[PDB]
DNA sequence: TCGGATGTATATATCTGACACGTGCCTGGAGACTAGGGAGTAATCCCCTTGGCGGTTAAAACGCGGGGGACAGCGCGTACGTGCGTTTAAGCGGTGCTAGAGCTGTCTACGACCAATTGAGCGGCCTCGGCACCGGGATTCTCGAT
DNA sequence: ATCGAGAATCCCGGTGCCGAGGCCGCTCAATTGGTCGTAGACAGCTCTAGCACCGCTTAAACGCACGTACGCGCTGTCCCCCGCGTTTTAACCGCCAAGGGGATTACTCCCTAGTCTCCAGGCACGTGTCAGATATATACATCCGAT
């Protein structure tokens, strides 16, 4: 039979892969086409810097990454492994995000 | 006597539909929002950047709508006074 | 003695138009003016950040504007501008 | 309140009355209602004198009502329990509405069947198919049911 | 307006104008103050003092009391959702807080 | 319109694992896209009023770094 | 004759058609128009608002009613009392 | 035999007389002498304005109570009832006030 | 004039009452001592930015603004006791 | 000490005292700036840069790398205890963030 | 026409890296975070101490308010060390 | 379902001190005038942002098999809520003392302001070494086989 | 327990590129010197409020007994994420072109700071009176055991 590691031995070495590099992780064009989109709405014709983009996209990451980093210590608490989205608005709710 | 109560009932139904500024019977009345005031169309389309010139609340809407319900008690008061005149 | 500012005698006139029977308590007084104090730096401190950015050296009255744009929340936003910009426009003329 | 908003419903109603329907309760009791309809031209309803028991919850307008036809009608939602689909009659209603605003909005919704959200399979998948059968099939249960 | 009165009657406010120019003068925000700035900023303190007075006085007089309290204030701002959202972080002395109980924790009903 | 969706459900799992998150349930991606979309909206908000007051049509850097600065995120790297 | 005040019936009948309310359907009680300049009695409305937390739905074209978004009209509510006092006179003198 | 209400019902009970009124819960001297034994560590022959004492007390009541809403947000969380240190201790976590 | 063992002055119903009304309903036998101890690094925070400002000034005496002025600082602001 | 020098010499720091004099007065935070304001906080702003600098180094040097890049900074500033308080809001641009997988996640004999 | 020219910090922090590791250098992105960063403390600081200054009613800030706005806005250890430097450069500058 | 026992809302006399209002005055706000510099406007220029190919290929989308985690159910034994009799100290009122906050007057040493000037710091150019990348090899976890 | 195959990861040497560190010319902001008005330090005096104490009343804290609701562990089931192979979509990059508008310079004028004079807006202070707290006594809603 071919090798098959066992489900959750890949998601660690993720893990450690993904915690050791400093790269941005979110496609370069996808995330510029939203933040226009949303911006037409506010104000219409509006230009931006590439520099402004990039600046919205690290801000973007680091807050997901954050809350997910607080969204695994409300599953872990719950005696689970999987995070789900009670986890998420538990956290939001306790940081005072959305009261 | 030739319904002159009616004419006395009716004109006072219009003393309460002036323009603030026309003082007329008012055509295509509009609001522009913000404020109690209605005027016609024709005298504030001008005044949209300075705002209402009574209470000089600013402008609410670009667009002018018409109110329909102010629209329908113009055009059947016509309709009533012509009757109530029997022509 | 010494002076003490307040806005006291204001926040009763204010309140007599929306309610011209109801008094207030003395402590409900007290949390009135620390409000109000508290909504002036918060405004004020916002416009002078601004004219600093933009490398003026004036508040006038846009830079109040955009403040209050800033700080306040979005159905309150539009109404604050509204009855400043009523009050200005008055002024005036 | 809401018995008080349909006295003047009748009362409207009695003042103006509907094209080709009419209302009434169910006996003394007020939080149900019976009414009959006409069939229209533009569908393939007509002649069908048909019932419609109707049951209000307490806060009419704010609510919505609930219909059924006692009448097994060659509908694509319409099943034989006269139930309808209808989003304005239980996720949609809003409190402006009246009762006439529905009648004539159920006769259009009549008058242009809507294949779209069905609840009984043959009925929708043949109107889906074929037109002239389905008027055929259509017609012929109106009769049964009202001549 | 024509009038040569004082500025807070010329404007049309209840609050004083000429205390709010002072402030803004003597406050250090910055160097040239303009003549615009403290009828604005006199107008927009004044509005949001009329709503906060006005839900509190609604309160009270739910209650059955002629007299606007501290827990009359904390009722107001946190029922509302923008003003509670303009005041979040501030805490109001004798101000008690909202009533509200947590449903699972209710007795079990058939 | 729906450009919402380029962020995709591999791209969600890449940062979730850089939380640390082991496992993750089918509705967390649904959930992800419309928190971040709020937040977007909360920023650029901020920027574009910055932009108007400036007279500007152009989204500069320092926009940005203000507008996340008065909301308690404050960034380095791109000037201030 | 024909009786053709039954013309004039018929335009007082277009009267409270409309100055009458669209959800509590009386005559209007107290006036509230919105930004889509709807006409309701407060009364209606504040029962119609206090059970949504949140931005509600107005009952007739558009959504986002609010609290304050509402203004006090009282652009009909002297209109109201007028249109009564011109259904009086017609009794009296016909 | 007497009467005796179930487990629960009285906790109930003092929940809706103690959100309904505003008065200050922790004894005023006890308090007290704990606000000077503080201060005395930080600089000795202090003196404190009366109203001094009620600020600060004021404000540490305020913030008890916040906690305490976070905290049976963990507690239901994990499916309980009854609030437990670990609870505390991941509510202060995620609102940063011990990372 | 020293002082010994006061945070114990706070008492077990003190911190029930507490409790009671953020909503709680069934309260663990060990949460008493983690408040006492919760509650105490709140105070130390707060009493050392209020000497702080008093030394300044050059008083022996700490005022209600001076407090008013830490708790500020922190993100607590608080009304009713001046400025 | 007198001398007739650059006042940043004449203290004996690595910063300009000038600048910082000039920047307390035309930032509009108080009508006048004492004279001997301006030393203490170039003093106090040197003193922080240069914890900040030898932290940062030495995590560089670890790496076997002779040049700071940003991933560096970060490392010295979440690791050491005071500097990741007073910096506990700012994100610092292209940093990473520390390594932590949570214990219980890990496999199990 | 000339660009206009843009104060920085980067020759000052090179320097002071110089001193306490003498042969490891910094790259261009690295000079911008320490740059930002130095503005952001002195920003704390400075606002700090004028609203200090005003509490008092006092007109001018003087080195006294500086040490109390540090006391205020540093940790423990941080707060006690960077008065010690202070202190000691500001006497060294006036004898 | 049902009658008890218990806590809670409601209605009424009554009594106190906090609130609302009148007065003297005084200090800060309003009015008239002058001058200077900050900001608005016009014109320009060249930087950089949008838009578009076209080729590559890393990465997303889809389908599938299965195994490990989510979740419901049961049970058991300890922890905690409720009530009561007893003991402790908080709260209150009243009194005496003075430490220190607060205000006024006087006087000078410190900081602002201004004109000349000269060197520290910034813009621009350029080069070499640190780091990125790639290929091959050593080794080290991982899983299934017993 | 173990050991062997299979991927994955770490280490090392060679090659190439482009960005960091240093040099040079030059503008302009920091420095020096002198003058001058005033913010602030300091002495002195007042008298408000903080501290200490003492006796009394009674409300709250406390220790104890008891019974039961629930926290926690175990088991079993099924279903839904994970790993992986294959195919399809679109990001990325290198390049070219156009022109919008950000940034800069010169000019002009009107808006605000500064000064002086004058007077009424608002505040401390004193006083009367009714809104609300209290205390008693009811009606009424709710909980719980036993049907
Ligand atoms: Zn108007
Ligand atoms: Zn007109
Ligand atoms: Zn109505």
């Amino acid at each position: 039979k071919p090798h098959r590691y066992r489900p959750g031995t890949v998601a660690l070495r993720e893990i450690r892969r993904y915690q050791k590099s400093t790269e941005l992780l979110i496609r370069k064009l996808p995330f510029q086409r939203l933040v226009r989109e949303i911006a037409q709405d506010f104000k219409t014709d509006l230009r931006f810097q590439s520099s402004a983009v990039m600046a919205l996209q690290e801000a973007c990451e680091a807050y997901l990454v954050g809350l997910f980093e607080d969204t695994n210590l409300c599953a872990i608490h719950a005696k689970r492994v999987t995070i789900m989205p009670k986890d998420i608005q538990l956290a939001r709710r306790i940081r005072g995000e959305r009261a | 006597g030739a319904w002159a109560h009616s004419r006395a009932a009716l004109d006072r139904l219009e003393k309460l539909l002036r323009c603030s500024r026309c003082t007329n019977i008012l055509r295509e009345p509009v609001c522009l929002g913000g404020c109690e005031h209605i005027f016609c169309s024709n005298c504030v389309s001008d005044c949209i950047g300075t705002g209402c010139p009574v209470c000089y609340t600013p402008a609410w809407i670009q667009d002018l709508k018409i109110n329909r319900q102010l629209d329908s008690m113009i055009q059947l008061c016509s309709k009533l006074r012509n009757l109530l005149h029997d022509n | 003695r010494s002076r003490k500012e307040s806005y006291s005698i204001y926040v009763y006139k204010v309140l007599k138009q929306v309610h011209p029977d109801t008094g207030i308590s003395s402590k409900a007084m007290g949390i009135m003016n620390s409000f109000v104090n508290d909504i002036f730096e918060r405004i004020a401190g916002e416009a002078s950040r601004l004219a600093h950015y933009n490398k003026r050296s004036t508040i006038t009255s846009r830079e109040i504007q955009t403040a209050v744009r800033l700080l306040l929340p979005g159905e309150l936003a539009k109404h604050a501008v509204s009855e400043g910009t009523k009050a200005v426009t008055k002024y005036t003329s | 309140s809401a018995l008080k908003r349909i006295n003047k419903e009748l009362s409207d109603l009695a003042r103006d009355p509907p094209a080709q329907c009419s209302a009434g309760p169910v006996g003394d009791d007020m939080f149900h209602w019976q009414a009959t309809i006409m069939g229209p031209n533009d569908s393939p309803y007509q002649g069908g004198v048909f019932f419609l028991t109707i049951h209000f919850p307490t806060d009419y307008p704010f609510k919505p009502p609930k219909v059924a036809f006692t009448t097994r009608i060659y509908h694509p939602n319409i099943n034989s329990n006269g139930s309808i689909c209808l989003d304005i009659l239980r996720s949609q209603w809003s409190p402006a509405l009246t009762i006439s605003k529905v009648l004539l909005s159920i006769c259009s919704l009549l008058c242009d069947p809507n294949p779209d959200d069905p609840l009984v399979p043959e009925i929708a998948r043949i109107y889906k198919t074929d037109r002239d059968k389905y008027n055929r099939i259509s017609r012929e249960w109106t009769q049964k049911y009202a001549m | 307006s024509a009038k040569a009165k004082t500025r807070s009657s010329r404007a049309g406010l209840q609050f004083p104008v000429g205390r709010v120019h002072r402030l803004l003068r003597k406050g250090n925000y910055s160097e040239r103050v303009g003549a615009g700035a403290p009828v604005y900023l006199a107008a927009v303190l004044e509005y949001l003092t009329a709503e906060i007075l006005e839900l509190a006085g609604n309160a009270a007089r739910d209650n059955k009391k002629t007299r606007i309290i501290p827990r009359h204030l904390q009722l107001a701002i946190r029922n509302d959702e923008e003003l509670n959202k303009l005041l979040g972080r501030v805490t109001i002395a004798q101000g008690g807080v909202l009533p509200n109980i947590q449903a699972v924790l209710l007795p079990k009903k058939t | 319109r729906d450009n919402i969706q380029g962020i995709t459900k591999p791209a969600i799992r890449r940062l979730a694992r850089r939380g640390g998150v082991k496992r993750i349930s089918g509705l967390i991606y649904e959930e992800t896209r419309g928190v971040l979309k709020v937040f977007l909206e909360n920023v650029i908000r901020d920027a574009v009023t910055y932009t108007e007051h400036a007279k500007r049509k152009t989204v500069t850097a320092m926009d940005v770094v203000y507008a996340l600065k008065r909301q308690g995120r404050t960034l380095y790297g791109f000037g201030g | 004759s024909a009786l053709r005040v039954e013309e004039v019936q018929n335009v007082i009948n277009a009267m409270q058609k409309i100055l009458e309310c669209p959800i509590c359907l009386e005559l209007i009680k107290e006036p509230v128009s919105t930004k889509c300049d709807h006409i309701f009695c407060k009364f209606c409305m504040l029962k119609l608002l206090n059970q949504k937390k949140g931005p509600s739905q107005c009952p007739l074209c558009k959504n986002d009613i609010t609290k304050r978004s509402l203004q006090e009209s009282t652009r009909f509510s002297q209109l109201v009392e007028e249109l009564l006092k011109i259904i009086c006179a017609f009794q009296l003198d016909t």
